[PDB]
This record gives structure tokens, sequence and C-alpha cells, in this order.
């Protein structure tokens, strides 16, 4: 396990070739704990690994770039997720959070509520989400591909991410949804990412690289969750806190990525392939303008 | 006349013997930085912490208006950098202390600006 100086551990190809069924994920070093550096949280460790992690991948990182940032608030009402992502992306990129408690934020925007309020004229580069339902956690009952707000997700992506934009969303072994997984076929690149600090948890962040807007693979997302469970199953990964004791290269590179306005028609294989390498942002590049939807009552 | 005084409210607390504001947000970084006071991404150096700036604001964290005109936040969507032997209370530091308008650093804490 030369994997402990990593940031973590990224589902292997072989395992999402697999064709297995469900079963309960059983893991190894479940209850043990990364020692933290003095005085860090979970979640800035998690979302330093997730973003130490981010920085192999090609994302696209476009002059202007807009982060949107769902289920960013903690109980004690502030967000270290986004904090990190602040700290990663570089400065100047516009980066919205939300999330349904109220919390203060480092975010450029912040919008309290039910994600499924929240509605935006503009188009997204990243999508991040840690939203979990604790309710979804029943092991007395079969698990079913959850809704809630995985609804929400799957529609947000496919209406307002850009063309080569990327996604990192939350899953564990029962909050997970087979549309989002089948989604992770439309990107040109797609796995499942497990964080040294929290290896002793069946989350993951299923991180969808390079969008593309069209299915590149066809993923059954029932099959591919149990792919994912028996990888874990059988992969004991060692929980290690090592990488974040160096941030030397940890913010995210600027590339100056190339924004393009497209219609449909003009979306050629040649520039299917400069998305898919990280190189190219089809969307507008008008003003960002969010709002949350307010019901009225007595 | 009447306005709500929470900085002197928390000094006041403070002085009591009060537990100060806790889970302001502490950063991984190098700890190789420039040392200024609020910066726009961390900034510590050997003997500092930085931490999200909201974290460590108090009007931000007790959901009160912001003492100016306007209303506006100086540390929101920044890092501040806290002596580390001063960590254990970011936001009755901030409060307390003041930010040299030429060099950056807090005033008494790597200000250089006045031997
Ligand atoms: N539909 C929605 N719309 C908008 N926001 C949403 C929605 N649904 C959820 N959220 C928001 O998701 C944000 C993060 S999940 C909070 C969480 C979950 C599990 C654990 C945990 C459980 C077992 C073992 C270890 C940790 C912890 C914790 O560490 O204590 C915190 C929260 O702030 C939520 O309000
Ligand atoms: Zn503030
Ligand atoms: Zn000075």
């Amino acid at each position: 396990s030369s994997q402990a100086w990593q940031p973590g551990v990224a589902m292997p190809n072989l395992y999402k070739m697999q064709r297995m069924l469900l079963e309960k994920c059983d893991l190894q070093n479940y209850g043990d704990s990364a020692t933290l550096p003095k005085g860090i949280m979970m979640n800035v460790a998690k979302y330093t690994q997730l973003c130490q992690y981010l920085n192999t991948l090609t994302l696209a990182v476009p002059y202007n770039m807009r982060v949107i940032h769902f289920g960013a608030g903690s109980d004690k009402g502030v967000a270290p997720g986004t904090a990190v992502l602040r700290q990663w992306l570089p400065t100047g990129t516009l980066l919205v959070d939300s999330d349904l408690n109220d919390f203060v934020s480092d975010a450029d925007s912040t919008l309290i509520g039910d994600c499924a309020t929240v509605h935006t004229a503009n188009k997204w580069d990243l999508i991040i989400s840690d939203m979990y339902d604790p309710k979804t956690k029943n092991v007395t009952k079969e698990n079913d591909s959850k809704e809630g707000f995985f609804t929400y997700i799957c529609g947000f992506i496919q209406q307002k991410l850009a063309l080569g934009g990327s996604v990192a969303i939350k899953i564990t072994e029962h909050s997970w949804n087979a549309d989002l997984y089948k989604l992770m076929g439309h990107f040109a690149w797609w796995t499942a990412f497990v964080t040294n600090v929290n290896a002793s948890s069946s989350e993951a962040f299923l991180i969808g690289c390079n969008y593309l807007g069209k299915p590149r693979e066809q993923i059954d997302g029932y099959v591919m969750h149990a792919n994912y469970i028996f990888w874990r199953n059988t992969n004991p990964i060692q929980l290690s806190s090592y990488s974040l004791f160096d941030m030397s290269k940890f913010p995210l590179k600027l590339r100056g990525t190339a924004v393009m306005s497209l219609k449909e028609g003009q979306i050629n294989d040649m520039i299917l392939s400069l998305l898919s390498k990280g190189r190219l942002i089809i969307r507008e590049n008008n003003r960002v303008v969010i709002s949350s939807d307010v019901l009225v009552n007595n | 006349a009447f306005a709500v005084d929470a900085a002197k409210a928390y000094k006041d607390y403070l002085a009591s013997g009060g537990q100060p504001i806790t889970n302001c947000v502490k950063m991984l970084c190098t700890h190789t930085g420039t040392g200024q006071a609020i910066t726009v991404t961390p900034e510590a150096n050997m003997d500092q912490e930085s931490f999200g700036g909201a974290s460590c604001c108090l009007y931000c964290r007790c959901h009160i208006d912001h003492p100016n005109p306007k209303g506006f936040c100086d540390l929101k969507g920044k890092y501040v950098q806290i002596p580390t032997t001063c960590a254990n209370d970011p936001v009755g530091f901030t409060l307390k202390n003041t930010v040299c308008t030429v060099c950056g650093m807090w005033k008494g804490y790597g200000c250089s600006c006045d031997q």
C-alpha cells in the first residue's frame, strides 16, 4: 500500500467492468480513525484530500471559473468545505454554496434552503456536493436507489453544467442513486474516490471529469454501485493523513481554459475531443444570477 | 441611540472567564507564508495558523450586523492569520487587534514599521 501517501484511492477500472450484485458493505477498517494534524477538522482534511486528488485530473480551469457547492453547512454553522474550495480555486473564482440549514460562509454568495429551491441562470464549471440524508442508513430494509436531493442533482448536471465541466458528488453505501451513476457515462472519464482520512467509511465522491452532454458509455447504475461496494468490501484502504502535510502544490493550476458558446449542432467530434481533454468549456459568459424559491404561507 | 455592542459584550465575557468561540475553520497550509494578517489565500508563517475568515468574524458568527455604514465584512472570503499562541481564540484575537495599513502585518505581531 504505497496508497498511504496518496490523498486517497480511486476505484480501479477493472472493478468498474464487473457485474456484481449488491451486498452489504462491511469494511475491515470500520471504526479506525486517521490521526489528523493538531486542531484540523475532518471536513477540512476530507476536502483537502478531495481537491488534492482533483489536481491529478484534466479539469477545465477557465478564467472566471464558476463553482457551486451543495451541502456546505456544518452542524456548527460554518462551512469548512467551502473554505478549502476557496483556498484551492484560483483567486477570483466565483464560488456559490448552499445548504438546508443556516451557516456562515466564505463563498461569494450563499443560498439557504432545500437544494430543490435553488435556481441559477448560468451554467457552472465545477459542481461539488456533500449532501447526505442520514435517514438513508436503514440497515434493515433493502438498499435501493435513493431519490430526494439526488433527483435535483442529476437534473442540475444535465441543465446547468457546462460542457467540459466536472462534478464530485458524495455517496455512501445507502446514499446513492442509479441515474447519477448512469450520468457518469456522460463524461469523458469517471471514478469513485475515497479519501484516505475517511477510508473507514463507505463514503466516496463520484467524480465526473469533463462533461460531454451525451452518453459516451452506457452504465447500469444498480450494477455499478454493487461494483463499488464489492471493491470497497475486498480492498481495505489504510487510513492515512500523510498527504495533508504537503500543501506546497495544493492550488488548482490556472489553465486559462478557453470558453466558447456553441449550439448543439456545431459540437463535432473535434470539439468532443477538446472537451474530453480538459481544454474546452462550452457555456455563455454572461453575469452569474442565482435565486432561492420561497414558499409563502400563513 | 440604542445599538447592540457585541464587541464589548464578547470582550467582557472573555474577561469573566468564558470559553472562547470555537469551530473557527483552521486551514492546512505550508506555514511558509508571508505572515500578513488578512489574505486571499492562507499565508501562515511558522508561528501562525490560518483560518477561514468568516468563521473568525464575531458579527458573522453571531448573526448580527457588521459595525460600519454599509455592513461590509473584511474577513469573509479571506483567510486570517493568528499567532499560534493565540489560536485558541481567533475571534477574540481579530477583534482586539489591528492590521498595519502599510505592511499588512498585525501591529505587535509582525509589523516592524516602528523600530
Ligand atoms: N436536500 C438537501 N438540500 C440541501 N442541503 C441538504 C439536503 N440534504 C442534506 N443537506 C445538507 O447536507 C449537509 C452535509 S450532510 C450532514 C452530515 C451527514 C453525516 C454525518 C456523519 C454520519 C455518520 C458518521 C459520520 C458522519 C455528519 C457529521 O459529520 O456529523 C454530517 C448538511 O449540512 C445538510 O443540511
Ligand atoms: Zn463578518
Ligand atoms: Zn507595519
